[PDB]
DNA sequence: TTTTTTCGATCGTATGTTGTAACTATCTC
DNA sequence: GAGATAGTTACAACATACGATCG
């Protein structure tokens, strides 16, 4: 049946997995070198592939042609690992089994003998969701098990996990995709998937993903359906309310020369507009960074802002630099707290107010 | 749960996409209290599991329908927080995540609806998060929250985001003045106070809420010339404690405007209680005032089991204390 | 409505309609179970949103058609308390249920029957029928591997396969394989399904070796057994199911033909002084020769020496007791053969007068 | 290929890496044969506690005698080694905690040794006992019989009642020092035939703390990504460190407040794709170094030799006050990257708010 | 060989036992008289002997002679029950069972008359492990008591039995050894023994003994061990500065004394061991502000910190008031800002730098 | 003449009630 | 003199109440 960008496109190979170089290649030279380890930790930010480099993994070291670092990915046991049903890969949801007693029962079956496969593997997903006895109860099998079972553990917060936990694994960290990688990506899943789109959109869906592809797709995924099928720039920009306009200048220059009516009906104006209120307080900071930057030089300005360049010189020639740093902090503990407060544009007022002060029917069927 | 008239158009869009099968399997839907969201969530269940529908339409004769309608099908899991509790615990997740592994008994779709996203504790997020990654066939989900930057980063980025903006504020305005039957200045000042979400101030003419707010406003009117605050204490100690501190938190915001500068205001059916507020304080201080309310707001809101009556003492004896010459105010700090 | 029936024919089929339901309901409509009186017969259906229990019973006296709700646990009681012999009579008065329980009158709430969760339209993948003793013989030789609860949701169940004109079941646990097979004389076309463990245990319960042959229909969602005047339906795992044919292992040569009564008194034997957390033992196999070790935490030891059929090279290997001892048992064959490859492969076990049902054992690496 | 973990577990009292006092102690005992009935062992994760537990327990059972050199060869020393001697009743408390288990074990206590001239039960992870398992062993502590030795580990003493440290000998290891680390990866890089570089080792051994299985896994992974080797990029590039030389000119550049220097060393670092958080902690500690030395001059060790002259020069010109200014201004900044709108923003306005706040050399004011 | 010296050296007359004289003279007085309760309960803290007393006067209660406080130690009687084999002399670990049957069985036990004793004693240690159940059987049993059975019992935590067994029983409550007894049975052991000391050993392991002779005799034969068969003041340092786990309060010493080379030498010694930094923080937080709370009243240090009262009660006498209050204030600075410190122990020796040789400037409200 | 507590999730011990299987004793072939 | 059926005892599983620790 159909299924989401997301998991329609888990990888199933080592060449179709983007960045995480290091750990692709320490696993590659340990399969190659015989050097196999019991305890694998991949530890990182959400949405980098953990699962996805653990089961890959498990696929290459329960392969039926022999323990090698690209999986053939057709024979029984790589095609019924993927299906999810292979009896030897135990794959533990630690967020629902974190009773001392489902661990004792798991430790007590690691002595008999693999079912069809040459290892007995362990993907234990989000450990450090576990309690201190079920950490307890793994250290002592954890150290020294049998040669016939391998452990594979993923988390996004080691912190959580004991050190005597963490001193008998081997740890490896995934970085943050960055925003060419995802933009490839994505323009590859596109092309594949025969969707119309754009340079710019593909920009804006990777700088907005934060290095997470996970997001980069569900976000993808969002502007498709309310795309009408098709992945334009108009409809990115609107779903995601960029402010586009030169509304963040005018909001910082009013806030600066100290015009509490001006930014007021600024601000009422762009509540009328209905845009989000997170966006413009990135733009604000990014517009103070600029003018710092500028100020510490007057080169270090872009080509991309000519258009508002003479105006922002202005305030690089009239603002001292101390001033900068005061607002670009209010600005940014501002945005900080804005969640908490009880509503955004509420947040949005009381952070200007606190910066402002600085100066010398057809029903279907619901009833 | 009434069906109101802005909801139409979004509903027309998300039913479409399950039309073409090309449906996402976890819907996260962003509105305020009392905009609707439950009963778009209802429509789009009571549509998924009606048998035989037409159009957008369940037909309301299938089984299904007599399910739905007696309240009793064996499929649509709710997850709510229990009656004396406000919390969603672990167990009813791992409960309905046990029982998603079984088939469909009707042959149909399973649909799943969390209350309310923001009431799951962390042991329960963590708990949902491989269900809402791989579900089984015929599995659809629903979320609904007010904040979802609230939420973990892990279980957000899993879910298709859907926002439902506000409709017009004349609208609004036109909607409750056709519903009920009050003053234009009183009608704008609820609209307000409940970020211009209609159907929020419906809920607030229908109780007694408006006759709690006169009182606040007429306490706070005597306590600001004479200087004790200690007398609105029995105008906050009550179980909606939140909801005045938000009052008085935006009567204070609209003073340090009006002090500022101003054409657009919160409170507009009380000129001379904010015009008096604003002359007898200084913005500094209505500034640290407003940011001590806030704060502990979200205090009460947060903590569970916290003690309302000293908490709000203990505020207002604050207030009290600053309003003396020569004490060193707060400052907002990271 | 009205209708009077001997306290005799309803005592037993209101107790397996009851059977199902449990104390905690959490439904006011589930608490009830649905009385049905219709032509000339009433029906009896309780269910628990995951399983369905209904029973038919003719009525000769006259009736009143029609089709209610009683709360199960008030009419046990009436039908309990009463003494031996007494006739009950019930008659649906407006909202109340009159029961004219002996000379004591009795009144239950009664609901909307529109209200209850059952199902009403059957479309069935397979049908056919068999003899109880098939079905009995399958399950008791199958269950005793199926797994009790283990993160692998799709081994907590039973596999039910119709292959060309024969059945087989299979149950696995991880650690052990059981497969039985049996023809039963009809065509079918080559389908699987996984039976949930509690369906297993309710069917299982259900035949009592009578005469009368039971009826097994399969739709997309649903299995559904009627035997005599009770039907039975239950709800599919539906998380597919590892072949079989893998986990056996391929052309074992080393054979080993003995008796069944020795090799269980032997393992029996042996099992005393066993390990109790673990019961391991070792097997040693010889030109002829089988010898069996088990061994204690404080050091004791029990040693057995057995003659079997045995040509090929020597071997040791370690074992599961209890499992064995199962196998053994559930065989029921006065000789045992085991095929073994080698002393880290998987064992299979079935008996040399016929190869109907094969077992599978995984050995305990030390 | 078996983990060097588990292949190089001491086997003698001459095996084993610092512990002094603990084994002058345990021989003193063994030799004048003043034996107790109860020893306790503390201490940090991978520090050699079951190691030693074993070693005194093949030490008590060894055939020549009872002798605080064991023989190493002879049977019992033999099955110890491959852990399946009977007298060695090995307990995992962790695994195992609930009364009616000690109450089984406590049953059958009387019975003599089967082939040993001692009874030896080794209680592992004791913490995890529950309060009436420790309540149940306290008369057996106290007399147990002739032929009976319980030997305890446990890394957090403080959980155990106060009764039972009363009744058993303390003894406390150490964290291991980082040239006994450093020593004893050479040795074993050196019998396993691996290519290696002092570098390399120093870097591991820092990055180990004090536990030598921490040191050995890092080993490993090492190892496993420098394909067969050990090398100095190859350890840099696994801890994801940048030199001391980028961070310390960066450092000294922000000092003398030389605006462009700094903003060419960052675009540098920038291009090289270095992680702005591992910068700004080296910074953070580079500063935290400076200001011990000027605590006291032997606050410096040898590992910053290669620069160590250079940063005493920091130590004798920079007043303490700009060195307290610089380390709370760059703690500031890293608390609140988080919210930053990029990463390189972030670190680019933290530095720019540390020039604008010079001491001496603050940017020119607008006019 | 030696057996144990804790082991051999317990007490077997009445003049053997040191201290708990009121104890001693009540029994000795009560037995002479013949006012005899029906039931006795020892309590107070560990290691100070409550299971030798209850067997003296066990022994004391069937002597042949007859019923005295000086018993023979000849007789059958006394011999048996000093090699615990006594016939009448039924004595129950009541933790190992706690189960209602074993009570139940023990208490109908009672129906028989004693052999060869005019009384049958039941000495029932740890008692308050018992369960409810097995509590009530022993009310019932213990309302109406035979004129031939007596019961004895002994506890550490009293507070856990039930109100009604405790009005039932006359209790004896027993104190601490203090130093000056505890040296002194020190002394005559190791005369008995004829091993050399020297008297600072001596008074250091008294000290250190804190109340608990168990613990001393044990602290004195690990001495002796790590002494090769002696004890001297060199050896008994250097084993007490291993087991020293009261860093916190010597840092506060030497922090308020403006001392930089000892405060580096106790973190170095803190590092060595194992210890989380948050914890010693939080324990200096406790120090300072206990000794505020004493300079505010002398009755603030309660009889808990018995230990460390001496130290403590001079820094409050000596330090003025501001300076301790100041040292909190940086202290607690230094607990906020620990989390985003480069290193745990980097933020901790910043901290401490801080409170020793600093002063923060306080806002001073200027408007 | 009285007055008096935060909540969720997890682990451990002891006692009482119900159901199923195995062993022993008694009756009839 | 042996086999089959019924009754009693023992073991395993489930439910309730109380106490303790960490976030
Ligand atoms: N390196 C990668 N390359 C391609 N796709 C990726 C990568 N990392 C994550 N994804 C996508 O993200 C989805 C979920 O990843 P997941 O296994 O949840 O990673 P994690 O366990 O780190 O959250 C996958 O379906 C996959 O398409
Ligand atoms: N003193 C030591 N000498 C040599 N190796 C040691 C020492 N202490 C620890 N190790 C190493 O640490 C690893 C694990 O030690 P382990 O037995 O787990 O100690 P602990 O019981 O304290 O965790 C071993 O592989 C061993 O080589
Ligand atoms: N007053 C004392 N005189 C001599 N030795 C004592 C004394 N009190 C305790 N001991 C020592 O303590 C041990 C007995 O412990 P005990 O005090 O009976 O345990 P508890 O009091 O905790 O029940 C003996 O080895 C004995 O030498
Ligand atoms: F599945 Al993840 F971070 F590992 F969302
Ligand atoms: F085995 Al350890 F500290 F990890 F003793
Ligand atoms: F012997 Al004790 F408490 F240590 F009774
Ligand atoms: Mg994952
Ligand atoms: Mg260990
Ligand atoms: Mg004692
Ligand atoms: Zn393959
Ligand atoms: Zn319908
Ligand atoms: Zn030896
Ligand atoms: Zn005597």
């Amino acid at each position: 049946s159909y299924q989401v960008l997301a998991r329609k496109w888990r990888p199933q190979t080592f060449a179709d997995v983007v960045g995480q170089e290091h750990v692709l290649t320490a696993l590659a030279n340990g399969l190659s070198l015989g050097r196999i380890h019991h305890a694998y930790l991949f530890s990182g930010t959400r949405g980098v592939g953990k699962t996805s480099i653990a089961r890959l993994l498990a696929k290459g070291l329960n392969c039926e042609t022999g323990i090698t670092a690209t999986p053939c990915g057709v024979c029984d046991n790589c095609r019924e690992i993927e299906q999810g049903r292979f009896v030897d890969l135990i794959e533990i949801d630690a967020a629902s089994r974190t009773k001392v007693e489902d661990t004792r029962d798991l430790l007590d079956n690691v002595q008999y003998a693999p079912a069809r496969g040459r290892f007995k593997v362990y993907l234990i997903d989000e450990v450090h969701m576990l309690s201190r006895h079920s950490f307890n109860a793994l250290l002592k099998t954890l150290e020294e098990p049998p040669e016939h079972v391998k452990f594979l553990l993923a988390t996004t917060d080691p912190q959580k996990l004991p050190v005597t936990i963490l001193s008998r694994c081997l740890q490896f960290h995934l970085k943050a995709l960055d925003v060419e990688q995802i933009r490839h990506q994505l323009e590859h899943i596109l092309n594949e998937e025969h969707i119309a789109h754009e340079p710019r959109a593909l920009q804006l869906l990777a700088r907005a993903a934060e290095g997470s592809l996970r997001d980069a797709l569900s976000l993808t995924d969002q502007a498709i359906a309310s795309g009408d099928g098709q992945v334009s720039t108009q409809a990115v920009s609107a779903m995601l309310g960029t402010l586009d306009d030169d509304q963040a200048l005018s909001l910082v220059e009013a806030m600066v020369e100290a015009n509490g009516e001006r930014v007021m009906a600024l601000i009422n104006e762009a509540a009328a507009r209905g845009i989000e209120w997170e966006a413009l307080l990135v733009e604000m900071l990014g517009l103070l960074h600029r003018i710092a930057m500028v100020q510490l030089s007057p080169a270090a300005l872009g080509n991309d802002m000519a258009a508002i360049e003479l105006r922002m010189r202005e305030l690089a020639r009239t603002i001292p630099p101390t001033d900068i740093q005061l607002y670009y902090q209010t600005l940014l503990i501002g945005r900080k707290e804005l969640p908490y407060a009880p509503d955004r544009r509420m947040g949005v007022e009381m952070t200007l107010l606190r910066a402002l002060a600085f100066h010398p029917v057809p029903l279907p069927e619901t009833t | 749960m009434r069906w109101y008239p802005w909801l139409r158009p979004d509903f027309e869009k998300l039913v479409a996409s399950y039309q073409a099968g090309r449906g996402h399997h976890a819907l996260l839907i962003q509105a305020l209290p009392g905009m609707g969201d439950d009963a778009l969530i209802y429509a789009l269940s009571r549509y998924l599991l009606c048998q035989q529908p037409q159009g957008h339409k369940s037909c309301g004769h299938c089984r299904g329908c007599q399910l739905m309608q007696a309240g009793t099908h064996p499929d649509y899991y709710t997850l709510a927080p229990e009656k004396g509790k406000n919390t969603l615990g672990v167990d009813a997740v791992r409960e309905v995540t046990e029982k998603l592994n079984e088939h469909a008994r009707l042959g149909g779709a399973k649909v799943v609806w969390v209350t309310d996203a923001a009431l799951l504790t962390d042991a329960a997020a963590n708990a949902l998060l491989k269900t809402l990654e791989e579900p089984p066939a015929e599995t659809w989900f629903f979320l609904a929250t007010r904040e979802p930057e609230r939420l973990l980063a892990t279980l957000r980025s899993r879910c298709r985001l859907h926002y439902l903006a506000p409709p017009p504020e004349q609208y609004a305005v036109t909607w409750l003045s056709r519903e009920v039957t009050m003053s234009q200045d009183a009608l704008l000042a609820a609209l307000r106070l409940s970020a211009g979400s209609p159907g929020a101030a419906l809920a607030l003419f229908q109780g007694d809420n408006w006759q709690a707010r006169e009182t606040l406003c007429q306490a706070l009117a005597y306590s600001v010339p004479s200087g004790d605050w200690y007398s609105l204490l029995a105008a906050l100690n009550h179980e909606q404690a939140p909801a005045r501190l938000h009052w008085l938190a935006t009567l204070l915001m609209d003073a340090l405007k009006r002090h500022h500068g101003a054409a657009q205001v919160t409170n507009v059916d009380v000129p001379g209680l904010v015009a008096e507020l604003a002359n007898h304080l200084s913005p500094s201080r209505l500034q640290a005032i407003l940011g001590d309310v806030c704060h502990i707001r979200e205090q009460l809101m947060s903590v569970t089991g916290i003690n309302r009556e000293l908490l709000i003492t203990d505020l207002l004896l604050r207030i009290e204390h600053y309003l003396q010459p020569g004490v060193v105010l707060p400052v907002p700090h990271l | 409505m009205k209708f009077t029936v001997e306290r005799e024919h309803l005592l037993k089929p209101l107790q397996q309609v009851s059977g199902p339901l449990g104390g905690r309901p959490t439904l006011p409509i589930l608490g009830n179970l649905l009385l049905q009186v219709a032509d000339g017969t009433l029906s009896l259906t309780g269910t628990d949103l995951e399983m369905e229990m209904v029973a038919r019973v003719a009525l000769v006296q006259p009736h009143e058609p029609g089709a209610t709700t009683v709360p199960a646990r008030k009419f046990f009681d009436i039908c309990r308390g009463l003494p031996e012999g007494a006739e009950i009579a019930v008659q649906l008065e407006g909202e109340r249920m009159l029961v004219r329980s002996g000379r004591s009158r009795f009144s239950l709430s009664t609901l909307p029957a529109a209200d209850f969760p059952n199902l009403d339209d059957w479309q069935s993948e397979v049908e056919f029928t068999l003899p109880q003793a098939t079905m009995k013989r399958l399950i008791e030789a199958t269950q005793f591997s199926m797994a009790h609860q283990d993160v692998r949701y799709y081994l907590n169940g039973m596999l039910f396969e119709t292959e060309g004109e024969e059945l087989r079941t299979v149950a696995t646990d991880g650690h052990r394989l059981a497969v039985c097979s049996m023809p039963i004389g009809q065509s079918l076309p080559s389908h699987s399904v996984i039976v949930p463990r509690k369906g297993v245990i309710e069917l299982m319960r259900m035949l009592d070796g009578g005469d009368n042959p039971l009826r097994v229909q399969i739709g997309s969602n649903n299995i559904r057994a009627h035997v005599g005047d009770f039907i039975f339906t239950s709800k599919l795992v539906d998380g597919r199911f590892p072949d079989y044919r893998r986990v056996l292992p391929k052309n074992p040569d080393k054979h080993l033909e003995a008796g069944c009564d020795l090799l269980k008194q032997a393992f029996a034997r042996a099992a005393i002084l066993s390990n109790e957390k673990f019961r391991g033992v070792r097997l040693y196999v010889s030109e002829n020769q089988l010898k069996i070790t088990a061994n204690n935490p404080e050091q004791e030891e029990a040693e057995e020496i057995l003659d079997v059929t045995y040509s090929g090279a020597e071997m040791e290997i370690g074992f599961n007791v209890s499992y064995v001892l199962d196998v053994l048992n559930a065989l029921k064959c006065e000789n045992v053969r085991m095929m073994l490859t080698d002393s880290v492969s998987s064992v299979q076990i079935e008996d040399a007068a016929s190869q109907s049902a094969a077992y599978v054992v995984m050995p305990m690496r030390l």
